[PDB]
């Protein structure tokens, strides 16, 4: 059939309800700590 | 020689319309097959097409032709003999006998720590019938069944992670292809042309 | 010697049309049987097919053809020798009778922690029949329902579990596979006309 | 002996088409009738079916074949002698009288601690309703109303359930099958040729 | 000296409608070929075309300019001589053979802290058919099938960061340009007549 | 009525909103605890 | 019927519904500790 190129992110590309799961698996895959607490 | 062929129609009885987002009657198959197939016949240098579709036209046509010229009065630089409508000795039919959406679908995704990329590829398949029927007789001289595949396929790849502590790196690339189908219907048609000269030539004709 | 047999029309009578997503007006079966008939009938070396759907375009090239050369001015080399419109001792009509959606479907799918995989298939069904009517009296000779199952499956593994502490690793491969409906219906035309075939050797005909 | 039957159509007068998410022109029971019935009295062997659907193209190709020979030049050997189109005594014409969609529904599914597993079931209901119609005098000599139940059932089981503290073992099989519909139809078709030819046998006629 | 040329109908064979948003019944292809054919052999400077397209406009104009003067009682001044409907040489039929949507798509975007910017692009492609047809005998001279690919891009930016503690920026600039389909196919309508004159050069003709 | 398959995880077979219950349901019947506390 | 391959990740794949299972079915199963608390 016909594919379309659709982007994925809600930014550029439209599909809103992707967010949700792209920053929540973002920050559920963030190993950097804040340079003030546990830090010099 | 060439031999004069009459292609009448290649009717699109895949019966298949375009499915969802593509309107409801946006036909699957382009409806322009004795175009395609006319454009087949002409490109090999065995056969002369004649017109047969918009023969209306050119009847109408040469009925202006014979009544702008019947009075003499026309001017004997500009005035076009009509001799017949030249006859064909075969006749080339046909149709778009099948349109099955994804015959073959797949893909490939995978996706690391925030970087990924994926794959997907879809394979419609279009099948058209050619029969050379003899004029004289009426018999089927030829009759073959071409397939073509049309491969749709897509690539993409993404990140979506963290660079710093509060710097969020989003980005993405895609393409994607579609083999268009009048192309793929155009080669099966090829296919199907060249398989009729062949058995033309393979049993007595041609 | 070969039986000259006469495919006028082999309606799409099974009615149905595509589900979602395809569109409203999309036949589940191409309407291009009496074209895959007359393959079947051209394919196996017992019928010589003659075309009868389009024979209004030969009528109408006949026509050219007779008024081509009735007035003998055409080269005695490019013309052609109207004999007569061959007639067939039987005829083969027939319909598409029936097709049903998942007739049988299923499923079976594992997915252990995040490694995954599951598979599906849906059996559609397609029965055609064939009919040899004897055109000198009208009975019907031989009168034959075939079937025939038509596999789409789909089999897809998937991963989504984490490999560090926070290195999530998703990842997924998948394939589908619909078997295209042309070839099952070729396919259920060719069996019914290896059993016309049989039967006609089994009583007295052929 | 065999008796000549004509049956000329037997119309889809259920006027039902099948719900979402099929398409809404898909049709809940074939159009194909009069090919089935003439399958079911030509499998019985106590009637010869003429043709009568598809009488049109018989009367065309009769005129190819009387055209062809009306001059005496066709070859001895393959000439068709017409004889007449043979009449039949009686006439079976009938319709689909109706389908009722889900006349019994239902379905059981428990589910204890994380494995669980479930049924349904749905009857549809399709009639057919056959006349043998006397071609004489034109009163109907006999008519009987078959019914037959079409039962769609699914049997699934599926386990979600943790197998470690952090281990989740998700998994399912199911099943799916549907009576075709074209069977179903074509069941009680033969049950209504059964009754007819008892019938007939039980007062005077055959 | 020009050709007079007689075009009758370059028919919308695509049988494509645009996909949603736009309507179900809202052509992909503009069914206003045979204008921007005619605009474009009159703007060659080699044919002089004819209407033919709206003839029976023009034959009913010339019935009623024959009925107005008639009785001789018309000034001289403001009767219009009627020669006689100018006859065609040639005829150039044809076909849209086709129309592909998103033969081939793509897009690359990246967004870092907040700005971020991306594009995409989509090509769609039109096939035109043209076929010079010779009046006299019928048979056609030339036939060409011409491509032509249709850029619809989009490039947006935007940005959503934080500039101070509780101050929020968003903001966002985008462009979008659609090549128009008409302009696209006209331009496949000229490179295909461009063909047709240098073809006609090419052997014997024009 | 035609009866089709489908599979009624999220995970192979598509209903995305038959997730939260799914596992919502697998959690309040989560009797595993951790092998660290309420352990050796 | 007709059988189209659709990815179930959100990522690569549109539906984006199936996001917010996958993710809290794959927080579910994580038995990954920080490499700082519960260590050396």
């Amino acid at each position: 059939g016909t594919m379309t190129f659709q982007f994925r992110n809600p930014n550029f590309g439209g599909n809103p309800n992707n967010g949700a799961f792209l920053l929540n698996s973002a920050q559920a895959q963030n190993s950097y700590k804040d340079p003030s607490y546990n830090d010099d | 020689g060439k031999i004069f062929v009459s292609v009448y129609n290649i009717q699109d009885e895949t019966g298949q319309f375009k499915p969802y987002p593509a309107s409801n009657f946006s036909t699957a198959v382009p409806q322009s097959a004795t175009a395609m197939l006319v454009t087949a016949l002409k490109d090999s240098r065995w056969f002369i097409p004649l017109e047969r579709q918009g023969l209306q036209n050119l009847l109408n046509e040469r009925k202006i032709i014979r009544a702008a010229q019947e009075n003499g009065t026309v001017a004997i630089n500009n005035r076009i003999p009509l001799q017949s409508l030249t006859a064909a000795n075969i006749m080339v039919e046909g149709s778009i006998i099948g349109y099955e959406s994804n015959v073959k679908s797949g893909g490939v995704g995978a996706r690391y720590f925030g970087i990924g990329a994926d794959t997907q590829y879809q394979l419609d398949q279009i099948a058209v019938n050619l029969r050379v029927v003899n004029v004289s007789t009426g018999e089927i001289l030829s009759s073959v069944n071409t397939s073509k595949t049309i491969l749709s396929y897509e690539v993409q790849a993404g990140v979506f992670r963290f660079i710093d502590y509060q710097r969020l790196l989003e980005g993405e690339v895609g393409y994607t292809s579609n083999e268009p189908v009048m192309l793929c219907l155009m080669s099966a048609i090829e296919t199907g042309v060249i398989f009729l000269i062949n058995d033309g030539i393979d049993r007595g004709l041609w």
